[PDB]
């Protein structure tokens, strides 16, 4: 139970969230690609998302 | 080649080959442990290493 | 005037989740031995020995 201004504010905050799902592919492509292409370094995914 | 496996630090091809349960062959120096028990023969323990 | 049939509203949101910002604790990068490092042309970084 709220006034239309407050409800509009809260609903706009709810529907315009800044957060996005985090996949293994997303976290893998967030790492810079040049370092990934290297062979001196090895990037292994160990922690479970 | 185990020499290359240690030298470059990569584990991509071997891991994917072993996970899908496909034939593999490794060439290189390895110390051996001798087990002379038929119990170990019947109860498969030569592949759990 | 306070009207109840329009002041009432329903909110929409996700059930529950956790906030992740670091995005680097889920990746491990172990360097190769310093002696055997190579370059873009697959030749060793230091070719003098």
């Amino acid at each position: 139970i709220l006034h239309p201004i407050d409800y509009a504010f809260n609903e706009y905050f709810l529907q315009h969230q800044l957060v996005e799902p985090l996949n293994n592919d997303i976290i893998f492509n967030y790492i810079p690609e040049r370092i990934r292409n290297d062979v001196n370094y090895i990037l292994n995914m160990d922690r479970n998302l | 080649n185990l020499e290359e496996l240690m030298r470059t630090g990569s584990y991509a091809q071997i891991t994917n080959m072993l996970l899908n349960n496909q034939p593999v062959a490794l060439v290189g120096a390895l110390p051996f442990v001798t087990d002379s028990s038929v119990i170990s023969l019947i109860a498969i323990l030569d592949a759990t290493v | 005037q306070f009207d109840f049939r329009n002041s009432m509203h329903m909110l929409t949101s996700n059930l529950t989740f956790t906030v992740y910002s670091d995005l680097l604790a889920f990746v491990s990068a172990d360097t190769v031995e310093p002696i055997n490092a190579v370059a873009f042309d697959n030749m060793r970084i230091m070719n003098e020995l």
